[PDB]
């Protein structure tokens, strides 16, 4: 009826909504790393100067 | 350095299988020259480029372990790639191979033969893809495929390269290609694009296979190669941008002077100077572009530049407008006014003429604190001083005019310039015609020739040559702007087109591969021959006053005339093409005035349509007769026609072959046919069972019955074969119609080449959705063509605008597919109708139409499904056997004219006889047979014969 | 200058007027030697005014309506191929529809090459000088929304002549309809071959 | 070209252009052969018009 | 993205970490994990008609 | 039904098209009112061009 926007709708079959499947979980995959990424001796590097 | 050695390689690419997919990534096309091998025997390599690939032989490491890489100096690293780990380094003991500030970037340790390092480049970085080295070659040069990618990417940075060291190395062109990738994801050999025409084509289909036709292949343009920046060149702008003087909030000035040669504002350029910003402009261009305002013109707000911006601007500091041209630069460390103006300021206006006694007054010098545009037009110039070389006339260059960069031909003057004597345009573009700034007689009008190529391609799977036509050529020569490889090759001189041809034939033949123009061609000791299409047959028989063509015999055609009636239909729910599991662009979704849910309306009329389609085609019955279990109706072996064995589970034979004949999440679908290809079968059994069996079996009734044979009886006599064949000729009427049937079963059901047609639907069905979704892979401005990537890229306030651009454009690609579609359903919906029609008055009757259902005089049809469509098998009579027999109107001597009554007076000499445009058949003139009115007459045409009266009877 | 370079151009015909007009040489010599008799192709050689006769007879009126009429109907048909011959000249109608769709493509055009000018929302629409002008980086606008703004206009080119085309088709489908029953056949159908 | 580039960003816009555009051409040298290119032979008109 | 995950029938060379599908979708992804590749499907999906 | 879908499709053509001035477009807004009452002086133009 919405999809119509009216209150009676005829006889027939009607293109009406969307279906998807709800997915049922989150699934995390990066590569295990272990290294803690280096940004200190990026951002507390002692020269930055050159 | 030749046999089409492939540089091909997996350019980053995901795997992909059965798949063709196009790139640019600059791999090395099939043009090797020469290569340094043989050095030595029973002589340094030093080759270089950026562009480069390498591929050798084995014996132990022969090149003494491979290298890459200046001497000691930068960047140098001669990599070994032995096995004794491989460094990244960035010069000494490695100058030569060894047997007989080391400063490293990075360690890898990746580790006759056809050892393969090619493929390098640097993209910030490092480039290098490798190759299997298989040792069954047994020739120098191996049909291959391509180069894996171990690992390419490494902090290399060579600007250049020049390291190597039985020896082969190519160089790498930008050139866009083809990779065919196999079940098992394996590219197998690929098309370079341009490398020949008929490459070219199958990069412009992106399908190695082609059939024959007139391909329109990428156009040609010849290459502008000079450029023309001049003016007569050598103002204070140089020097007085800068000013002392500071007046500015009462002063803002546009023409210091009307012509300066002095224009260098590189204090923008190389920001030399101070902060900036510039609208509309590159801040670099500054000789390049040039405007008729050489000056113009502060507060702690340099906001305030204001094209149109929400500050003091608006009344009381001076504004530009929004659609503000120009570039503004600020100053600093200096150590008038802005009052308020009840009235509102206009874009450029300088004004510099009720709150108590604060209206009518109007800085401070001193360190209060730390706390200039110059406008540019549309345009001649005058500014932005540059020159080039002269004016170069009978070829293409760019720059034509200076301010302007066009590409035409700085040719014959031949124009006025009356009111200004420096521009002139075209009746559909901007530039026509200009004179030359220093010497103004001189002008461009011809624009560096450009035009598209049609190419003949003769089939793949026949051969791989090629005829080029250039659409539109003078024909008199073809310059080298492309394939580059043929000689400009003799070849038709035509209209159509003329770059590389093929024979162009003095005889004359039936027409194929078309190019157009009244030419055609094919490959008929193979090459491409290109023919004047000749027309039908010549038909040279005599006609006369009396002379009439009789049939003598007949035979029975059938006519396989193939429709479509319905799409694949398809229902594409935006919610996934654009917006597939992506939740940001919800709000997106729902932003439009139900667009989105607009344009799926008008797939569903589109699918509803389909269906009612299908059913006027094959849905004209109440009850539907069943085959009789007969086989028995004038011996027709209408069996090979029926779908009475029921081997399949409801197909005809004749459907079975059609049925034989003639793609996921693709965030749409293809609604399934509201009426199966089983139901159809079975709305035909219910139309050729009725129809051999009733006759009209929608208009009549179910249309009683009919014994079959009483009705092509009545059949011939609609189409004007009277009391003539259909009784005397049985077993052999029934022996023509079998052996046709025949025909079509060995014939268009082996080739499909009439049954084709059909697929003029589906092919394009299914390419309208092969373009749709490929349409996706667009970033359209976006920052990347993903929209997860989007959205798992930029914050909300950022990805929307990106986002929002998507969408934009998937939602006109979107909108175009609906809008192809509606017009592809309204052109199917036309054959529809006239399918439909045609299964009303060929199959529910006997139609008089000439040449409308089938060939010939038809008298029956018999429809079976198609996939999307229905196969109408028209039987069709034709006359045979005809004889030239003479011909008059009528008779006297009984003071009768005697005109045939139905028939034609005709002699073999004598005999004069009376038969019908049907048969022979003689009949003695018969006065029955004939019809009197006008006795003997001043009428042309009386021969002066006699007729007997039945009922003389003496 | 009429036809200038904008990319828009125009493919011959694979038949040209001289193969035009040839078949139709073909077709009326087919029409005055068989006249409807043609196994699609299969020409059955009759004499035109027999051919008359037959036509006549297949139009509720006997043969020897015609015949006695030959002088008559023959030059009332000379007669009727005069007046079209004039009426069809001074400029009648400039041709019907067939002016009508050529005008319906030149203007195609015309919209189309106008719209090459447009700014869509841009400063310019000279999109040489615009990149001339500014940087890619900074031509979203410059040249993205200028090249959106000719993508749709071509779209909607090639649709309207898509539907041009459709409207075409049928009218050609019409023809060859005609083609085959009205010529090399004798329609029955009221206004099929004109009242 | 960087416009031509740019257009590219436009993923196939032309492909599916170009192929509309010629199967429009197709179609009209398909309406013209229908339509009046309907004899496998071609009569010559008789010389004598009698 | 979201679909399901499941073992693929065909091993691809190691160089990619991922592939995709004709039309420009994932159609698969080494896990980074784990030596193995997963089919990835659009969870299902299509329309409701009423 | 026949002669009530022509007309229908010809009004709902023209429903639609008063459906679609309520979209934004991405902009602020949708009515150009609003986006001359918001951003007036300096984004009138892109607000309007969307």
């Amino acid at each position: 009826k919405c999809t119509l926007k009216s209150f009676t709708v005829e006889k027939g079959i009607y293109q009406t909504s969307n279906f998807r499947v709800q997915p049922t979980e989150s699934i995390v995959r990066f590569p295990n790393i272990t290294n803690l990424c280096p940004f200190g001796e990026v951002f507390n590097a002692t020269r930055f100067a050159s | 350095t030749n046999s089409f050695t492939r540089g091909v390689y997996y350019p980053d690419k995901v795997f992909r299988s059965s798949v063709l997919h196009s790139t640019q990534d600059l791999f090395l096309p099939f043009f090797s020259n020469v290569t340094w091998f043989h050095a030595i025997h029973v002589n340094p390599v030093l080759p270089f480029n950026d562009g480069v690939y390498f591929a050798s032989t084995e014996k132990s490491n022969i090149i003494r372990g491979w290298i890459f890489g200046l001497d000691s100096k930068t960047q140098s690293l001669l990599i070994v790639n032995n096995a004794t780990n491989v460094v990244i380094k960035v010069q000494f003991c490695n100058d030569p191979f060894l047997g007989v500030n080391n400063c490293t970037f990075e360690y890898v340790s990746q580790p006759k033969n056809l050892r393969e390092f090619v493929f390098k480049n640097i993209d910030g970085y490092f480039k290098i893809y490798s190759k299997h080295t298989p040792i069954n070659l047994v020739r120098d040069l191996p049909q291959g495929f391509s180069a894996l990618e171990p690992l390419v990417d490494l902090p290399i940075g060579i600007n250049i390269t020049r390291f190597q060291t039985a020896y082969y190395v190519g160089y790498l062109q930008p050139r866009t290609f083809l990779l065919k990738y196999n079940e098992n994801g394996t590219i197998t050999d690929a098309v370079d694009c341009a490398l020949d025409p008929l490459s070219e084509t199958k990069c412009t289909l992106k399908s190695f296979t082609v059939e024959k036709g007139i391909y329109q292949t990428s156009n040609f343009r010849v290459q502008p190669t000079e450029s023309i920046v001049r003016f007569p060149n050598i103002c204070p702008f140089g020097e007085v941008f800068n000013a002392t003087r500071f007046a500015s909030v009462y002063a803002w000035n546009r023409k210091r002077i009307s012509n300066c040669v002095a224009d260098y504002s590189v204090l923008y350029n190389s920001a030399s100077f101070s902060t900036f910003k510039c609208y509309g402009v590159s801040p670099t261009k500054l000789n390049d572009l040039c405007f008729t305002n050489v000056y113009a013109d502060r507060g702690d707000e340099v906001r305030q530049i204001a094209p149109g911006q929400t500050g003091k601007i608006a009344d009381y500091n001076y504004k530009l407008p929004d659609d503000f041209t120009g570039c503004v630069i600020a100053w600093n460390s200096n150590n008038l006014y802005r009052l308020f103006r009840k009235s509102n300021l206009k874009p450029f206006e300088r004004d510099i003429s009720e709150g108590f006694n604060c209206y009518f007054p109007l800085y401070g010098f001193q360190p209060t604190n730390g706390v200039v545009v110059l406008s540019f037009e549309l345009l001649a110039t005058v500014c932005g001083p540059k020159k080039s070389t002269n004016l170069v006339k009978n070829k293409c260059v760019n720059f034509n005019f200076n301010g302007l960069t066009g590409t035409g031909v700085l040719t014959e003057s031949n124009k006025k310039f009356l009111p200004f004597q420096q521009f002139g345009r075209d009746i559909a573009d901007t530039t026509d015609a200009v004179r030359d700034p220093q010497t103004l007689e001189i002008l461009d009008i011809t624009p560096c020739s450009f035009g598209g190529v049609s190419v003949i391609t003769p089939g793949t799977n026949t051969s791989n040559q090629v005829a080029v036509l250039y659409q539109d050529v003078n024909c008199t020569e073809v310059p080298v702007a492309d394939q580059l490889t043929p000689t400009w090759s003799n070849v038709f001189q035509t209209r159509a087109g003329c770059l590389i041809g093929a024979e162009h034939v003095n005889n004359s033949y039936e027409c194929d591969i078309p190019i157009g123009a009244g030419i055609c061609a094919s490959y008929q000791s193979q090459s491409i021959i290109a023919y004047t299409m000749s027309l039908g047959a010549e038909n040279s028989v005599a006609y006369s006053n009396n002379s009439i063509a009789i049939p003598t015999n007949f035979t029975i055609s059938v006519t396989t005339e193939i429709l479509p009636v319905s799409m694949t239909k398809t229902s594409v729910d935006c919610t996934m093409y654009i917006c597939g599991d992506s939740t940001e662009c919800s709000n997106l979704l729902l932003q439009y005035g139900s667009f989105c849910t607009q344009l799926n309306r008008a797939l569903t009329g589109i699918a509803v349509e389909q269906d009612k389609n299908t059913q006027e085609v094959f849905a004209q019955v109440k009850q539907i007769y069943k085959t009789p279990p007969i086989k028995d109706f004038g011996g027709f072996n209408f069996s090979q026609i029926l779908p009475d064995p029921s081997k399949p589970s409801k197909r005809s034979f004749i459907e079975d072959l059609l049925f034989n004949k003639v793609q996921k999440f693709l965030g749409l679908t293809v609604l399934p046919p509201l009426l199966t290809d089983e139901m159809i079968a079975q709305y035909t059994s219910a139309l050729l069972a009725g129809t051999i069996t009733s006759g009209w079996t929608f208009g009549a009734g179910a249309a009683l019955q009919i014994p079959f044979q009483m009705q092509m009886a009545y059949r011939f006599n609609g189409i004007g074969v009277t009391q003539n064949v259909f009784w005397e000729n049985q077993k052999l009427i029934a022996n023509q119609f079998n052996s046709a049937i025949g025909k079509i079963q060995d014939s268009l059901s082996s080739d499909a080449s009439a049954l084709g047609k059909l697929q003029d639907v589906v092919n394009q069905n299914l390419q309208a959705l092969n373009t749709l979704v490929e349409q996706l892979s667009s970033n359209f401005g976006a920052i990347s063509s993903v929209l997860n990537d989007i959205l798992s890229r930029l914050n909300p306030p950022e990805a929307e605008v990106q986002i929002d651009r998507l969408i934009t454009g998937r939602l006109q690609s979107l909108q175009t597919y609906v809008t192809q579609q509606l017009i592809r359903a309204a052109e199917i919906r036309a054959s529809a109708n006239l399918a439909a029609t045609k299964m009303s008055e060929c199959v529910l009757g006997q139609s008089k139409r000439v040449d409308f259902c089938g060939k010939g005089y038809h008298l029956m049809s018999f429809p079976q499904s198609a996939p999307h469509g229905v196969v109408f098998l028209h039987v069709t009579y034709v006359p045979a056997q005809e004889k030239n027999f003479t011909t008059a109107p009528a008779i006297c001597h009984d003071g009768k004219a005697h005109f045939p009554r139905e028939g034609v007076f005709v002699s073999n000499g004598t005999h004069w006889f009376v038969t019908q445009r049907n048969f022979y058949e003689p009949q003695i003139i018969t006065t029955d047979n004939t019809f009197v009115s006008g006795n003997c007459d001043v009428v042309i045409g009386i021969v002066n014969n006699t007729v007997y009266d039945p009922l003389q009877q003496e | 200058c009429a036809q200038k370079f904008l990319g828009l151009t125009v493919l011959p015909p694979l038949l040209t007027d001289e193969m035009i007009a040839q078949y139709t040489s073909a077709l009326l010599a087919g029409t005055i030697t068989s006249g409807w008799t043609f196994g699609a192709g299969a020409a059955l050689q009759i004499p035109f005014q027999m051919q008359m006769a037959y036509r006549f007879n297949g139009i509720g009126v006997t043969q020897n309506v015609f015949w006695e009429n030959q002088k008559l109907i023959a030059n009332q048909f000379n007669s009727a191929i005069g007046k079209i011959q004039d009426s069809l000249s001074s400029d009648a109608s400039a041709l019907g529809k067939l002016q009508d769709v050529v005008n319906q493509n030149l203007q195609a055009l015309n919209t189309l090459v106008e719209q090459l000018s447009s700014n869509f929302g841009a400063i310019s629409s000279v999109l040489n000088d615009i990149l001339s002008r500014l940087n890619p980086p900074e031509a979203e606008v410059q040249i993205d929304r200028l090249i959106t703004g000719r993508l749709q206009s071509l779209q909607t080119y090639v649709t309207q002549q898509l539907i041009r085309a459709a409207e075409i088709r049928a009218s050609a489908n019409l023809a060859a309809t005609k083609m085959s029953e009205c010529v090399l056949g004798q329609s029955k159908r009221v206004d099929f071959c004109g009242k």
